[PDB]
């Protein structure tokens, strides 16, 4: 007992519940701003960054593109179309308590947000090293799931690309492509991962050629359907 | 050993067939010839079989064994009480031993005839050891009939074949 | 030559011949299931008379569970050299790594079948 494996997948797993719960907290955090600088969020897209921005803005946002390092977190043509939305904004001062709860969420998001990425980097890096070509593949985390399902890498090679094929349909790789190829594109993935995971149980192409031949041997088929 | 081929192999295959013949039926109108439209087994060794059963009474099972055992070129023998031997190249022996087993129903009834006149019967079979032997003494199959279990011994005795039977 | 000591089930030149025919046999009787995975599923499914694998497989572990699947199912399991070889015997031009020989009703190929069993658990050692 304790394979490592089982140790990743749940390392994996935690990295959704985080996804979740900062996904929740930057809708909270987003409604909560609202009040001082409602346009913000059409400016800044990218969750994080606008999180990030709200904390580094705060209840003063005038000036804001004279900040040194806001500008190390968005882009300087974006940052000066907040800073001039920034003087017309229609939302009043916070008040020092919802400043202050504002802030304290802020802080726990990218506390939570640094910790995804802790674990992320864990993921990968054991991953690449139980399964090097499977996850080249299809990734580090998609290549766990599809582990832990199956029940360890011996478990999964004793199975038919039919029954691995789901988390396939889910992965990146997968859904890189336009809807109506989805379907024909999982089952060539998962075809290709059976071989991959195969050679995997025996511990070969331990730096991931295999791996590799195979993704480009898919990328090129994906280009054919275009 | 067996080549199966494929969609395309069939037609080229029935088309170039097909072509040769009708092409020189064509020419045989120009030139106007057509009018226009031994006992088997092996020497070295010896497989060998014995058979052990309750009843041998029916005559048509007492025939048959007989028959075979002479049309095979099967060496061996047969006794019984007031058991089943036979050696042959392996190939004999397993038509034999289908016979015994698959083909002739020992447990099946038949009418017998005796020197006042005919009456009803109404025993299974069952294999002990097929092998290989240094020599196979027998000389002929030789069905014959022991009173004895002894006897029935020195029969096989005569053979050094004593230990063939099974109590 | 050598072959991947892992194609456990090896058959000889002799039982090669014997194998293939009555893969060919089975085909044309409509008992002959081809590729790893649908003999995959005729393991799961309870129908599998023996099982015939490629030691040709560039991906040696790409049929590696089907002995697993068998011993635990308790079916027959053999291996041939070329998988050219076997795909011919499918009917089919591509090569085919693994494929399975099923149970049929009343089969004609039955007395085939047991003897071609036997022989495969006579090389399981």
């Amino acid at each position: 007992a304790a394979p490592e494996y089982r140790v990743i997948v749940d390392a994996n797993n935690l990295t959704v519940e985080i996804e979740n719960e900062l996904n929740i907290i930057h809708k909270f955090i987003r409604d909560k701003y609202s009040k001082r600088f409602p346009e913000l969020e059409s400016l800044v897209p990218n969750a994080l960054d606008y999180i990030r921005t709200v904390k580094e803005l705060g209840n003063s946002l005038d000036k804001c593109k004279n900040n040194e390092n806001l500008q190390q977190i968005l882009t300087n043509a974006t940052i000066m179309v907040v800073s001039v939305t920034a003087s017309t904004t229609q939302g009043q001062q916070l008040s020092e308590e919802e400043l202050e709860r504002l802030e304290e969420a802020c802080d726990m998001a990218l506390e939570l947000n640094a910790s995804k990425h802790r674990i992320y980097e864990y993921v990968e890096s054991r991953m690449s090293f139980i399964a090097p070509n499977l996850s080249i593949i299809i990734g580090a985390s998609t290549a766990a799931k599809i582990m832990g399902v199956a029940g360890g890498l011996t478990n999964l090679s004793k199975m038919p690309a039919c029954n691995i094929m789901g988390y396939i349909y889910h992965s990146d790789i997968v859904q890189s492509l336009p809807p109506d190829l989805r379907r024909k594109a999982a089952r060539l993935v998962a075809a290709k991962c059976t071989l991959a995971a195969r050679v995997d149980s025996f511990h070969e192409s331990t730096e991931g050629k295999v791996g590799y031949e195979l993704k480009d041997e898919i990328e090129r088929k994906f280009d054919k359907w275009q | 050993l067996g080549v199966y081929l494929t969609k395309k192999e069939q037609k080229k295959l029935r088309r170039q067939t097909r072509r040769e013949a009708q092409k020189e039926l064509q020419e045989k109108v120009r030139l106007g010839l057509m009018p226009p439209p031994l006992k088997e087994d092996i020497s070295q060794g010896v497989h060998i079989s014995v058979y052990r059963v309750r009843n041998l009474s029916n005559p048509a099972k007492k025939f048959k064994i007989e028959a075979n055992a002479g049309q095979l070129y099967l060496t061996g023998v047969v006794v019984l009480h007031k058991v089943v031997v036979v050696e042959g190249g392996p190939k004999a022996q397993k038509k034999f031993k289908r016979l015994m087993l698959h083909r002739i129903k020992w447990d099946e009834q038949t009418s017998n005839t005796k020197g006042d006149d005919d009456e009803e019967s109404d025993n299974k079979c069952v294999l002990v050891w097929e092998g290989t032997a240094k020599d196979r003494s027998f000389g002929e199959m030789k069905f014959k009939q022991c009173p004895t279990e002894n006897m029935a011994r020195e029969h096989f005795k005569k053979h050094g074949a004593e230990h063939y039977w099974d109590l | 030559a050598d072959v991947n000591p892992k194609a456990y089930p090896l058959a000889d030149a002799h039982l090669t011949k014997k194998l293939l025919d009555l893969v060919q046999q089975s085909c044309n009787y409509k008992q002959l299931r081809k590729g790893a995975n649908e003999a995959t599923k005729t393991l799961n499914r309870g129908i599998s008379e023996f099982i015939v694998m490629a030691a040709d497989a560039e991906p040696l572990e790409i049929i590696l569970h089907l002995p697993l699947l068998c011993e635990d199912k308790n079916v027959p399991y053999v291996f041939v050299r070329s998988k050219q070889a076997l795909g011919r015997a499918c009917g089919v031009s591509r090569p085919v790594i693994a494929c399975s020989v099923t149970i049929k009703e009343g089969s004609q190929l039955k007395q085939q079948i047991q003897s071609i069993q036997q022989s495969i658990e006579r090389l399981l050692v």
